């Protein structure tokens, strides 16, 4: 839900699941190069 | 050596060096830094230009690495310290440097989305029918452009150029009789060399000798109080002292003599003797030309002919070809408009 959770996965960590491919992968790469940028933290924690 | 202030360095920090450092610091890749690196130093000190992109990927060497990979990273470098960095063509610098408005802005996202994005070229001399395209008036539009306008240009704050690079003269002028009058402004064995200097020392003060000499020659082939410099050829110098043109013409490539009007030293002996008996060489036909060429079209009359013609008025046996090619050169805007 919502992008933190999304945003901390190391690529090789995301790059085997199941129907993603190397497309899907630099998809979510180029849409979330916008805004975030990150794709990565440990952060802190979460409030919900 | 050490313990004193030698000019070791101060290891400044251009954009490429700040934008490296900036990537350093952020969750790329091993590939993707090297993409990054790679666009880096294809950005220059004016911002804007990454230069061509197909090349950026192409550098790379296939064995996969696709466009839209580059392309991703790209956006994310363009997202960097100095807000639009990057990118390309100024139009998607201002959709990035749009990109963060704080979408609280208002009526200036959406308009502003539509006249960055597209139709932007026609939005160079004023809106008139755009103003009609996107259906906008009075001044709903003109405070969106007030916006647009109020952005500023690529990077060009990192800069790092506190050297002005100064000129420091060489050689004064004081002007006279609505002219010029040069002054020239501003044990045994190392005993032998001390030797060394007295011919140094004599031909020191030779030195200004030659400036205040050159100066008094060059100040009388050419009329300082006529419109630009009277033709004059090298072989008038070389005539004077009896000396060789290259010399002449690297002391005077060297130093750059300071005088009212000009710092602009060595271009005042370079000119053409035109080859034609009616006839200030190429000097006043370009400079007059474009000066000819600033208070003229009425609308949009962008027509060289008509200035070659008043050119062949004056009697310089202008070609119709030449002058306008060398008058509508410089960013002069004629032949243009057309």
């Amino acid at each position: 839900h919502y992008i933190g959770d999304l945003v901390q996965r190391t690529e090789v960590e995301l790059l085997k699941t199941p129907n993603l491919g190397k497309k899907s992968l630099t998809e979510i790469k180029d849409v979330l190069a916008s805004r975030g940028l990150s794709l990565g933290m440990r952060l802190e924690n979460w409030p919900p | 050596d050490d313990e004193l202030p030698v000019y070791q360095g101060e290891t400044t920090q251009t954009l490429q060096d700040y934008l490296m450092w900036q990537v350093e610091l952020t969750p790329f890749t091993d590939t993707d830094r090297a993409i990054a690196t790679s666009i880096v130093d294809a950005v220059d000190d004016t911002g804007y230009l990454t230069i061509q992109i197909e090349d950026i990927v192409d550098s790379i060497g296939d064995d996969e690495i696709g466009l839209e990979e580059v392309e991703a990273v790209l956006k994310r470098i363009q997202r960097f310290d100095p807000v639009g960095v990057a990118a390309k063509d100024l139009r998607d610098c201002l959709l990035i440097q749009l990109s963060q408005f704080a979408k609280e802005t208002p009526w200036l996202e959406e308009a502003r989305l539509i006249i960055s994005d597209h139709l932007d070229l026609l939005a160079n001399h004023d809106f008139r029918t755009l103003m009609r395209v996107t259906r906008l008036k009075e001044e709903v539009l003109k405070e969106a452009v007030n916006l647009i306008q109020s952005l500023d240009x690529x990077x060009x704050x990192x800069x790092x150029x506190x050297x002005x690079x100064x000129x420091x003269x060489x050689x004064x002028x004081x002007x006279x009789x609505x002219x010029x009058x040069x002054x020239x402004x501003x044990r045994s064995n190392l005993q032998e060399a001390r030797w060394l200097i007295k011919s140094l020392e004599s031909a020191n003060d030779t030195l200004l000798r030659v400036s205040r000499c050159i100066v008094e020659q060059q100040q009388a082939f050419f009329e300082q109080g006529e419109e630009y410099m009277k033709p004059m050829v090298l072989a008038d110098i070389a005539q004077a002292v009896e000396m060789h043109e290259s010399t002449i013409s690297r002391v005077t490539t060297q130093k750059y003599l300071h005088s009212p009007r000009g710092i602009x030293x060595x271009x005042x002996x370079x000119x053409x003797x035109x080859x034609x008996x009616x006839x200030a060489s190429s000097t006043a036909i370009r400079a007059l030309v474009k000066k000819l060429i600033a208070a003229e079209n009425p609308a949009k009359p962008l027509s060289d002919s008509k200035l070659t013609s008043m050119l062949s008025e004056q009697g310089i046996m202008v070609a119709r070809r030449t002058v306008a090619k060398y008058r509508e050169s410089l960013s002069i805007p004629p032949s243009n408009q057309r």
